[PDB]
RNA sequence: CUUCACACAUGCUACAAUGGCCGGUACAAAGGGCUGCGAUGCCGCGAGGUUAAGCGAAUCCUUAAAAGCCGGUCUCAGUUCGGAUCGGGGUCUGCAACUCGACCCCGUGAAGUCGGAGUCGCUAGUAAUCGCAGAUCAGCAACGCUGCGGUGAAUACGUUCC
């Protein structure tokens, strides 16, 4: 019964309404889905992502991700169409709320030399993206049971129509900007 | 002179050539040979034509060159990559 | 058991393990352990959460460690570079800066032999 | 498809060194999860050449 | 006179466990000292600062030799090996330490895991290894030179070949 969800529904919905003069409650922005992918590169090389990405994204998120295959071929990357190059998961619902809480509260601060995520990394419509570099701060995975380290990037899709609205929503949710 | 019992070292002829001008104006280039003088927080804004062994080079003491020597901004040797 | 980095190499005594902090050597580690109260002859494996929390605050209380120290060092180098001093000029040229000999040595400031 | 695909996802307990304690449902970690730093203690959430010359001399 | 795409030569330090670090502790010779040596005491983590006994010296200082011995720890790792490079802060000599001094403290922790063709020294208190002293000298020599002692080997059938 995700505490971030109730805190949203309790204070953020009318705080955003006070900030932007929404004449209809249906206009209040909210986060609809959260997408995480690894974007592996060792597709042509060593052909191993079954555990490098799947068997840890399972741990970070809670559901098995999807394996993505190259849409075309590029010679400068030795990439041949149809082979696994990325692993993506789509968090949505209370699992998404719980993942957002578990990220902002205990994972994001644990980043070494963390000084605050940029507030300029919005898409221009209200959607925010940022990346990591390792199987760190998620306590769910153990470094004692990982192969080579690898990062990820996270997309936070919102119903906001502008970057300022999205930034206000994420600031209220607890994303540390600078 | 490079020991915290005697303070910094500036040549007296350099000090009395800057302190009887800075009191009124930022004097133009002070032709000098005293490379061994450390820059004190009074040479600010001035300019010195420091000898390098063959000619004088203008150096503008801005803010951060306040612990170094006049010679450090007047390179003596010329090397330009044998080939 | 992390301070800033992992700092828990497998089965290391605490005084040696602390040196893996970028900004702590043997002397700094010795005074850290002496100040907190943890003995040097103690493995990093057997460290408790309260011991870790004691030695955590005391490093940013006094010392300077990964990140900000690494920023300050390159800040000093860059300041020397754009102030236009002799040492900064040698930093740009990739040559030894503390008045060493460049006729037959300086194989660390310069890379391996280039064999003209 | 939800038969034997997704890992375990059941109620857990987060406890921090400072003391900020809450609870959600995480993965394989069975019960309590102990953390050293959180959003309630970590910094960034809680906040001269001439000067050096003169203080030296 | 100290430059630096390179090349050669002579050395020092290493690549570690016959070792590194920490604690305790034993055993030298030969030399230097009035524009000098500074014992003691006090301050400093330290380089050092200050007072100052004695001493032109078999009587004072230099003077703690280090390898060695005992105990503890490290457990084969580019490491508690190695100590280059670089950042910060200092001491002293000197009118003056940027070019271009030595040393100290904190941090930094590179190449290097025994070295191709080839090549060098050594037959005994020798080689190997460990410290100490002097000259020059304001300072720079604990990588050079000239000396001093400590520990202390393996081999030589023989003259075919170089
Ligand atoms: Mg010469
Ligand atoms: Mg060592
Ligand atoms: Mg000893
Ligand atoms: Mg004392
Ligand atoms: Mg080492
Ligand atoms: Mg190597
Ligand atoms: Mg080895
Ligand atoms: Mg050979
Ligand atoms: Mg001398
Ligand atoms: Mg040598
Ligand atoms: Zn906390």
């Amino acid at each position: 019964q995700p505490r971030l969800k109730e805190r949203y529904r309790s204070e953020i919905r009318d705080a955003l309404r006070k900030q932007f003069g929404y004449g209809n409650v249906m206009q209040i922005p909210t986060v609809t889905k959260v997408v995480v992918n690894m974007g592996v590169g060792e597709a042509a090389r060593d052909a191993k992502l079954i555990n490098g990405a799947v068997n840890d994204l399972a741990l970070i998120t809670g559901q098995k991700p999807e394996v993505r295959r190259a849409r075309k071929s590029i010679a400068q990357f030795k990439l041949r169409e149809g082979m696994p190059v990325g692993v993506r998961v789509t968090l949505r619902g209370d699992r998404m709320w719980e993942f957002l809480d578990r990220l902002t509260s205990i994972a994001l601060p644990r980043i070494r030399d963390f000084r605050g995520l940029s507030p300029k990394q919005f898409d221009g419509v209200g959607n925010y993206t940022f990346g990591l570099a390792e199987q760190a701060v998620f306590h769910e995975v153990d470094v004692d049971k990982i192969d080579r380290v690898r990062g990820m990037d996270i997309n936070v899709v919102t119903s906001a129509a502008t970057d300022d609205e999205g930034r206000a929503l994420l600031r209220a949710l607890g994303f540390p900007f600078k | 002179p490079r020991s915290l019992k005697k303070g910094p070292f500036v040549d007296e002829h350099l000090l009395k050539k800057v302190d009887v001008q800075n009191e009124k104006n930022t004097k133009q280039v002070i032709k000098t040979w005293s490379r061994r003088s450390t820059i004190i927080p009074d040479f600010i804004g001035h300019t010195f034509a420091v000898h390098d062994g063959r000619k004088h080079v203008p150096v503008f003491v801005t803010e951060s060159m306040v612990g170094h020597k006049l010679g450090e901004f007047a390179p003596t040797r010329t090397f330009k990559g044998h080939i | 058991a992390r301070l800033v980095g992992v700092d828990l190499p497998r089965d290391k005594r605490m005084e040696v393990a602390l040196t893996y902090i970028f900004g702590i050597g043997r002397t700094r580690s010795n005074e850290i352990l002496a100040a907190t109260g943890i003995d040097r002859d103690l493995r990093t494996r057997d460290l408790t959460e309260e011991q870790l929390i004691h030695l955590r605050d005391y490093i940013e209380a006094n010392l300077k460690v990964e990140g900000d120290l690494r920023r300050e060092v390159q800040a000093d180098i860059r300041r020397k570079i754009e102030i236009g001093c002799y040492q900064g000029l040698r930093h740009r040229r990739g040559m030894p800066v503390r008045g060493q000999r460049t006729k037959t040595n300086a194989r660390t400031r310069k890379g391996p032999k280039r064999t003209i | 498809m939800k038969s034997d695909i997704h890992p375990a996802y059941e109620e857990t307990t987060v406890v921090c060194g400072c003391g900020n304690t809450f609870q959600t449902r995480s993965t394989k970690p069975g019960g309590r999860i102990v953390v050293e730093v959180c959003s309630q203690c970590h910094p960034f959430y809680t906040g001269g050449r001439v000067a050096r010359f003169e203080k030296r001399y």
